[PDB]
């Protein structure tokens, strides 16, 4: 469920980070696309060592 | 007289034998199949933060898993959250993820290994000394709620020294802190256990400040492993009813003849019965129930067979003169017996007071403050003069029943033969039991360097041998079948 | 989920899919080798940066250098320092284990075994600098296996020796940071070997002079010279000095002489509020003020 991994990115360090989270997950349905978008939206790659992207993987397991 | 002066060296030789094969069984036991003694756990404690919740009644902070605190990676991020000092909580889950305590852990022994950081204008002073402010709590299945086991004020001084020079250039490094003894239980009856500590700052009053700047406090667990404590009861299991079927036979043997015993004998019998308490299974019940007095126990039998086993060799020496002596009172062993009895209670006043406080305090310590120290030191102190006394004898006395020796082997032939083989008899009985207590002494003593020196274990093959389980169940086994020699050789024989 | 995140090799991939929870340690760990690389080398004139995109293993270093010799060493080292770190945290449940008959396996072991595997498949390919990466990478988890502290506490009879426990403990990171600088500051060069028959390198040996021999398996290894890495070049990876702060003084790497390697400095009034004077705890928040007076910073042109 993507809208209930949506607390990720109050992690985040960046406002732009957490309004491209809000708007892609509110308007996307699809795991890639989603993943897509995210980078697209605050410029980033995925990386292991942003908060975002770490509770990102850690909600994963759950 | 005892039985080993009659003995053919066939049969002696056979009984050495039949003893040397249990011995090899008693090391190989504790060598292939118990896994070693003890495990050592290092846990790192997670920072939970208090977010004044804790107004008055003691909530419990769960380092992980369901309900877990507000936890904080770095102590640094405290300083923008506001958080201060007396709210971040260090807090530590015994066991760690999906483990549980069980009671085949005979005991529970904590340490704590404080990091703390070097600062310039936050040093360490002179006299540092943290005072904590420990609670702990045990709880049997995932879904109860912690229950306090004890709430105490745990000061413990510092002794840090920092290697760099003290230049801005070398802030952040850590000081080089000695490990705090924490806590100690004798029993594990409970499957989980949490631990809280703070560490509360009142400045005005001069508690936990100038202690220096703590990133983390590292706690370390050291329990005996289930495995050897298993092997270790199986063990006991098959040496208790040997030892009391010998007791039996030996008893049966002093009783059934036509003198009283004679004090040998007697010391004998003494040694045996030690040697039989210590056998008895009795913590094969701690499993059933929270003793947590198993650790003190232990201690006594261990001190209690040790100072019977001393007493009995200079025992052996006095009796075994043949020149004006033979006196078989006790009464007469007070030069040489009683450094003995006056070590065995100084140390037996250490251990009450090192072990035996610790059962209303789980956290107390005997050298947290100077006095104990002092008290603690004066009483080994006093043992070990005791014990230098001890020996002094005891060479004293080899040396002296040597020189009566050789003063009577130039008379032997001038003798009755009834005395020449009695004296015969008393210098062959004098020189196998020197001989075999010097071999087993010595071999215990390059045994116990060896698990001290080595690493923990061999490999050899497909498998690897446990070198200091080895050495326990080796030695333990040895001085069982040395008690058990000793009385199945020195009883009386009979004649016909 | 992972499949798109830059820099691992499709086998790191795979076990990046496989346990979503240790990926973020090992990347943490990453970053931490990484930051310690970069406090080590904060005055030098490679501040441990390179061109390129970011990574969980940092920009990589198109010349195979003793500073890509650090970098991959610090990177191993972080990596199984964190995987044992948070083994030890509670924050790994299936790390280590059993647990009532032998008190479950080291620690130390488990982590030292998942970080080589994961660390080493980064090397995809096969060549002289493969190598050399991967003789780095070993080099690193030796200092840190060596850098261990070894303790031993004494509970036997009432509490002597007869029975004492030894367990050891990880070094914390900036000793090893300074130990692995250290050895940085003796790199041995080399070169790979090759034969006939088997028509690719398999393993290497020393080029200095003195001796031939393969370089001992906890020295830092170097195969290329260092360019001087003050002047922007994204043939070499170097970003340049330019804009660099500097001290504007006699000592080694760190004067502006130096840094900016004869072009100069510019410098302006910076003014940092440089708070001061705090009745510090053993931690966390006090309250303060600030004593900014002046500065001139002092920068690269
Ligand atoms: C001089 C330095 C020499 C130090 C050597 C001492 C090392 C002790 C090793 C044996 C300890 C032992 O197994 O205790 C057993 C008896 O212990 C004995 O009966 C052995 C008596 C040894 C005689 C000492 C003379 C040495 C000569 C000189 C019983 O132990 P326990 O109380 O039943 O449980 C504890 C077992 N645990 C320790 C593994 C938890």
């Amino acid at each position: 469920n993507p809208t209930d991994s949506l607390y990720c990115c109050d992690r985040a360090e960046d406002h732009a980070c957490q309004n491209a989270c809000k708007r892609i997950l509110m308007s996307k349905k699809t795991e890639m696309e989603i993943v897509d978008g995210l980078i697209e939206g605050c410029k980033t790659q995925p990386l292991p060592q942003d908060p975002l992207w770490q509770c990102f993987l850690e909600s994963s397991q759950s | 007289g005892a039985i080993i002066e009659n003995m053919s060296t066939k049969k002696l030789c056979i009984v050495g034998g039949i003893l040397l094969v249990f011995q090899i069984i008693a090391f190989l036991v504790g060598g292939l199949i118990a896994p070693g003694p003890t495990t050592a756990v290092s846990y790192m404690s997670v920072k939970c933060v208090d977010a004044r919740k804790n107004h008055h009644k003691t909530k419990w902070f769960v380092p992980w898993g369901p309900n877990h605190c507000d936890k904080i990676r770095d102590i640094e991020e405290a300083i923008p959250r506001e958080i201060e000092a007396n709210d971040i909580v260090f807090s530590v889950h015994i066991p760690l993820p999906h483990m549980e305590m069980s009671p085949w852990f005979q005991f529970m022994l904590f340490i704590l290994q404080l990091d703390i950081a070097f600062k310039l204008n936050n040093q360490i002073r002179e006299n540092a000394e943290v005072s904590m402010d420990v609670s702990l709590a045990y709880r049997d299945d995932a879904f109860a709620e912690w229950t306090e086991m004890a709430h105490e004020r745990v000061p413990r001084k510092l002794k840090c020294t920092f290697t760099s020079p003290k230049t801005p250039e070398h802030e952040g490094r850590y000081y080089e802190c000695d490990v705090l003894p924490f806590m100690e239980i004798g029993s594990v009856a409970h499957k989980f256990y949490l631990l809280n500590i703070r560490l509360p700052v009142n400045e005005k009053k001069k508690i936990n400040v100038g202690i220096g700047e703590i990133k983390d406090i590292r706690l370390v667990g050291i329990h005996q492993n289930g495995g050897f404590t298993k092997v270790w009861f199986a063990m006991k299991t098959f040496l208790t009813p040997s030892i009391f079927i010998i007791m039996v036979w030996y008893w049966r043997r002093i009783t059934m003849m036509s003198r009283p015993p004679v004090l040998l004998e007697k010391v004998i019998f003494a040694l045996g019965i030690s040697m039989t308490f210590i056998n008895i299974p009795v913590e094969w019940f701690s499993i059933g129930f929270d003793w947590t007095w198993m650790l003190l126990f232990g201690d006594i039998r261990q001190g209690i067979f040790y100072a019977m086993l001393l007493s009995f060799w200079i025992i052996f020496c006095g009796e075994h003169m043949m020149d004006q002596h033979e006196r078989n009172h006790i009464a007469g062993y007070w030069k040489q017996v009683g450094p003995i009895a006056v070590g065995s209670f100084c140390l037996f006043i250490f251990d009450m007071c090192e072990r035996g406080v610790q059962l209303t305090n789980p956290f107390y310590s005997i050298w947290t403050t100077d006095i104990g120290t002092e008290l603690a030191m004066a009483f080994i102190i006093v043992a070990g003069i005791c014990l230098c006394l001890y020996f002094l004898f005891l060479c004293f006395m080899v040396f002296q029943v040597f020189r009566n020796i050789s003063g009577k082997q130039s008379s032997l032939p001038a003798m009755s033969k009834v005395r020449r083989l009695h004296y015969e008899g008393l210098i062959f009985r004098f020189k196998f039991l020197m001989l075999i207590t010097l071999a087993c002494a010595a071999m215990t003593v390059i045994f116990f360097i060896v698990s001290q020196v080595t690493e923990g274990h061999w490999k050899w093959g497909g498998v690897t041998v446990q070198v200091n389980s080895a050495f326990f169940t080796g030695i333990y086994g040895m001085w069982n079948l040395y008690v058990f020699a000793l009385m199945f050789l020195y009883a009386p024989s009979h004649k016909n | 989920i992972c499949n798109k995140i830059p820099g691992l090799a499709p086998r790191q991939r795979a076990i990046c899919q496989s346990r979503p929870d240790a990926i973020i340690v090992i990347g943490e760990g990453s970053q931490m080798g990484l930051d310690e690389c970069q406090f080590q080398f904060r005055n030098g004139r490679w501040n441990c940066s390179a061109l390129g995109e970011r990574t969980v293993f940092g920009k990589e270093l198109k010349v195979g250098s003793r500073e890509a010799a650090f970098t991959y060493a610090i990177i191993a080292a972080g990596v199984a320092h964190a995987i044992t770190a948070a083994c030890t945290q509670g924050n790994l449940s299936d790390c280590g284990c059993g647990w009532k008959w032998g008190g479950c396996s080291a620690d130390i072991r488990y982590g030292i075994g998942f970080a080589k595997v994961f660390v080493d498949a980064r090397e995809i390919k096969q060549n002289a600098r493969t190598l050399m990466n991967l003789h780095n990478n070993e080099a690193g988890r030796k200092i840190l296996e060596e850098n261990m502290k070894l303790e031993c506490k004494c509970h036997g009879v009432s509490g002597s020796c007869t029975t004492k426990t030894c367990w050891t403990t990880l070094p914390q990171f900036r000793e090893l940071g300074y130990v692995l600088k250290d050895k940085y500051n003796e790199a041995v060069h080399v070169e790979p070997v090759r034969a006939s028959r088997n028509k690719r390198p398999t393993f290497l040996k020393i080029k200095k002079p003195l001796s031939y021999r393969k370089p001992m398996d906890t020295d830092l290894v170097y195969i290329e010279k260092s360019p001087n890495y003050c002047e922007e070049d994204p043939v070499t990876g170097s970003v340049g000095t330019q804009g660099r702060a500097c001290n504007k003084t006699a000592p080694q790497a760190s004067g502006c002489d130096l840094m900016c390697c004869g072009r100069g400095y510019n410098t302006h009034q910076y003014a940092r509020v440089w708070q001061c004077n705090c009745k510090f705890h053993w931690c966390c928040y006090v309250k303060c003020n600030t004593c900014s007076e002046r500065t001139e910073m002092y920068t690269c042109k």
